[PDB]
């Protein structure tokens, strides 16, 4: 029933080319770096820290939020892969169900729902039942609508400096001051003493638990 | 299974001629045994039968002896001249036979070869 | 078990009544096809070396030819797929 | 829960039973001269069956073919005689799928208990009834309830005087 | 995130930003109006006047209550930050 | 909850029964001159079955073909003779299949108890029946109740005289 | 919890099978002059079992066959004789499943304890019953319990006179 | 915690069983003339079982077949006789799985003292019992506890006074 060695080698290596989508589509990755894309509009510095900079602190935090479902990946498929007491295909049926456990618990019910009558499925008994190609596009969903509701949540105190600053210079009659230019300083402020990037991770990790 | 389909013919009649060197050869052996009839194969009636047209034991179980499930029509080659011993063995007939089925294998070998040649060249890019 | 022949009952009450197609499925039953082919002729090889005898030399290296075909028509396959892949996946949107 | 669901259908069949029981028998031996108690052995066993028969075939006047060949040949030298016959045969065969839900609920064996009263006859002294009346009691209770002998039915009807 | 509570959400965030300005803004208010009102009853015309106290006694309201507002806001955003993870829906 | 249903159907196909054999034994007994209880064991198992029934081409004459290959051979040298038949016929065979689901709520068994009163002249004497007369009330009991033998229906009708 | 749920079922199916053997020892004995208690041991294991049945087929006349390839040759030269026979026959065979989930809270073994009255006359002398009574009272007992022997049911019935 | 829970599980089962014995050893014996105790060693252990069973096919009569090859060879030249029978044959067997869980609760064993007082008459001498109403009390006792010898119970009924 084991494929042959040769088919095992095509296999894994096709796989491998598959890394950024499983990456995107499968992991925490894609609610951090959208939410970084928006932390950095709201400090009103869109060049902020480097793109390459964030996209590898979203890899860290991915791999941390990510440890224990590789973990438990490595402890039951792979780990009898190595130790020759399971086939390829029995491997790759039984490593996926912590990664579909966890993306199920961050999908929402509305969007599997949809992609279910999409695509005319039959009555799924339980959450165990529900297809990959239907978890999959419905947990892209939830994510994204996730990461738009932590960045606009985010955009909320440097929304209010920006109005106290404006409305403290229209008082004093200084009409022709842009307050953008003053509020940026202010703004770094609000991130630096309150330790805005440590305290957003830690809520990041927290909000994927 | 169309590659199977494709090669079937091929494979079939260099299989053939492979079993019918063998009775040759066996006939050449046997070419001074008495009371031996010299025997062949009709080659085209076998192989058009045999591309028109056991039972192996159920192990449902995962431990037990697999066992075994374990058709040519020989015909006799008519004798040229009559011999004492009852040896209908024509040595100049098998002989020519011989060579003639050697050849053919080649050939069919040749052709089968160049189809393979022409498969994997079109998939070569 | 109990679980499989309650399934196979099902089964027969379902075909006593009646008396979406995935691209996974297909590149599943791609690969076993192709595994299942080579290892047919491995089979075969390796019985013809330990002297079996109703096995012939002509059929072990034309089935070997014929494992060798199908599985240089699925790499070629999946370069192709994956040429696609990367084509599609590297636009702009 | 669904056990006292299961106890309350058996008392409404046994309060049937023994009302359809009564019913005949009030009329001949007379009101309140009758008293009869039935008990029910219920199936609440969920079953499923699928049943699968083939036709035999191995009569050549009640076979179906598909595909038949037969070579025969005799070279004939009893002498050298050498006959070879090879026959293959394609069959089609009648095929019959039953698939059976058995009721839940169903009764698998019943027995009732019938007590009948003596006659008292206008100067009052309570004269015990005949066979003949006895055999009719007991077919009359046997029509009533059903009673059947692949289930493994019982019934015993006794003739004795009421109390006060 | 149910409208609701967006709105409970937004109201709490315009509460601190408005606790945050008052201060500030009602002594400016403050020192504009006593300005002008000693420019009516000095018939003084000239509308720069109520500009250079006014930013004088912002000064000075910042450099009183600087701690005060800076402390308020940065607790307001701990507090936001530390739900952040439980109002998602 | 659904025996419920079941039993209630039941009662009524048994009390509809009870109506129609009373209906005829009225105008001849009498009315309340008969008493009849009905008891009805039903079927409510769901069953489907498909049949597939092949008709036997064994013989020649109602064989349908649609290709034969007859390949003879005689080389006469009974001497050395060699004859060689291979035949190869293939057949096109009728074919009838049926789908069938069972109704459910059929009667199986039908059993029914009937009395009959006495004949009370205009001296009041109970004058019993004849034999002639109890059985054409036996068949037309019969024919109320749709008596069948396949079923296994049983009936009885017994005379008596009624109580006060 | 669940076992004070089972133990109420058994209260409940032990003071029915008292109530209906109470109530046809009743009308004969007279009301208190017969004294009934039940015990029930009950099934409360969640069975599930799936039965599957071959109907044998090594009887040519019941066999079916799909596919059958006789090849028979005979070269007689008992002499040289040459016989050789290959058969390969492919057959269907007649299946069954059945699929079955046991009834939570049915009966294993019923027993049943019975103790009736003596007979006080118009002396007030408390004269036993007869052998036959004793009879007619265990029949109507076992009746009304549902006695069975696959079960292992026990029925004891004995006279004695009550205490004040 | 789940321990004090099978302790009044086991108290409430030995004072039903005690209960049941003193209702029908009461009308003969009289109020207070009998005392009993029950003690019950009960089973808390989950138990889960799986049973699969194969009917055996190695008569030929109740053989199911799928397949069957016979390859046989008589090369008659005893001679230069050479037999060879070559046999294949595929099997279909009956198969029955069974899955039962056992209740957790169920009784084991279970040991009834019963004691019985003595008789006094209107004179006051306490007269003891006789053989025959302790047989019929022991037999009382047996089926009021649902004696069984599989379980291993055991019953000793004395007579003695009881004390003041």
């Amino acid at each position: 029933q084991s494929w042959s060695l040769s088919v095992q080698t095509l296999v894994f290596i096709t796989s491998l080319t598959f890394l950024p989508a499983i990456l995107l589509m499968m992991t925490s990755f894609t609610r951090i770096i959208i939410v970084f894309g928006l932390l950095r509009n709201a400090l009103g510095t869109p060049s902020a820290p480097p793109n390459q900079v964030l996209l590898g602190l979203a890899l860290f935090l991915t791999f941390f939020i990510m440890s224990p479902v590789i973990d438990k990946i490595y402890v039951d498929a792979y780990q009898p892969f190595s130790e020759q007491k399971i086939s390829m295909q029995e491997a790759l049926d039984k490593g996926a169900q912590p990664l579909r456990a966890f993306m199920l618990r961050q999908t929402r019910e509305a969007d599997l729902a949809l992609f279910a009558r999409l695509a005319n499925s039959g009555p799924l008994q339980g959450p165990e039942a529900v297809p990959m190609r239907i978890l999959l596009p419905a947990y892209v969903t939830s994510e994204l609508k996730t990461a738009f509701q932590i960045g606009f949540t985010i955009f909320i105190p440097f929304l209010i400096i920006d109005l106290v600053i404006a409305s403290v210079l229209m008082a004093l009659g200084m009409m022709m001051v842009p307050p953008a230019t003053i509020a940026l300083p202010f703004k770094l402020m609000l991130f630096v003493l309150v330790d805005g990037w440590q305290l957003l991770m830690g809520s990041l990790a927290q909000s994927f638990y | 299974d169309r590659l199977d389909a494709a090669l079937r013919f091929q494979q079939e009649a260099l299989n053939l001629r492979a079993q019918r060197q063998e009775i040759l050869a066996a006939n050449i052996a046997n070419a001074d045994t008495p009371g031996y009839q010299a025997r062949d194969i009709d080659f085209a009636s076998e192989l058009k039968k045999v591309m028109v047209r056991g039972v192996a034991l159920t192990l449902t179980s995962s431990h037990h002896i697999p066992a075994q499930a374990v058709a040519v029509d020989l015909l006799y080659r008519v004798p040229d001249q009559p011999s004492l011993d009852g040896n209908t063995v024509d040595m100049d007939r098998e002989r020519t036979q011989f060579a003639d089925n050697s050849l053919k294998y080649q050939m069919g070998l040749t052709v089968l070869g160049s189809q393979l040649k022409g498969m994997m060249n079109v998939l070569q890019g | 078990a109990i679980q499989g022949i309650e399934g196979v009952i099902s089964q027969l009450q379902a075909t006593a009544m009646a008396a979406t197609v995935s691209f996974a499925g297909q590149l599943h039953a791609a690969l076993d096809r192709i595994s299942d082919r080579q290892a047919a002729a491995r089979v075969q090889a390796e019985k013809f070396t330990l002297g079996e005898p109703g096995i012939a030399l002509n059929d072990v290296m034309a089935d070997m030819q014929k494992a060798s075909v199908s599985m240089q028509m699925g790499i070629q396959v999946r370069n192709k797929l994956v040429a696609a892949y990367q084509e599609v996946m590297s636009m702009q949107v | 829960d669904l056990n006292d669901a299961q106890l309350k259908f058996a008392n409404d069949v046994e309060s049937r039973i023994q009302r359809r029981i009564e019913a005949i028998l009030s009329p001949i031996v007379g009101n309140g001269n009758v008293h009869a108690q039935v008990t029910a052995q219920l199936d609440f066993a969920n079953k499923e069956q699928t049943e699968e028969h083939y036709s035999p075939n191995g009569d050549a006047s009640k076979a179906t073919l598909r595909s038949r060949q037969l070579n025969i040949s005799e070279q004939v030298g009893a002498g050298p005689r050498s006959t070879q016959r090879n026959e293959t045969s394609n069959y089609e065969v009648d095929r019959t799928i039953r698939h059976t839900k058995m009721n839940v609920g169903d009764i698998e064996r019943l027995s009732v208990a019938v007590v009948v009263n003596y006659k008292t006859l206008a100067d009052g002294k309570p004269l015990p009834l005949t066979a003949d009346q006895m055999k009719q009691i007991e077919d009359l209770t046997r029509e009533a309830m059903g009673f059947s002998d692949k289930r493994g039915d019982t019934l015993n009807v006794v003739n004795s005087p009421f109390s006060a | 995130m149910t409208p609701e509570s967006v709105m409970m959400m937004g109201t709490e965030a315009m509460k601190v930003a408005l606790a945050l300005a008052a201060p500030l803004l009602l002594v400016a208010l403050i020192t504009g109006l006593i300005i002008s009102i000693l420019q009516a009853a000095t018939q003084i015309n000239e509308m720069t006047l109520s500009f250079i106290p006014k930013i004088v006694a912002v000064f000075i309201a910042i450099i009183v209550a600087g701690p005060w507002m800076l402390n308020l806001l940065l607790d307001y955003v701990r507090t936001l930050f530390s739900n952040l993870p439980y109002i998602i829906g």
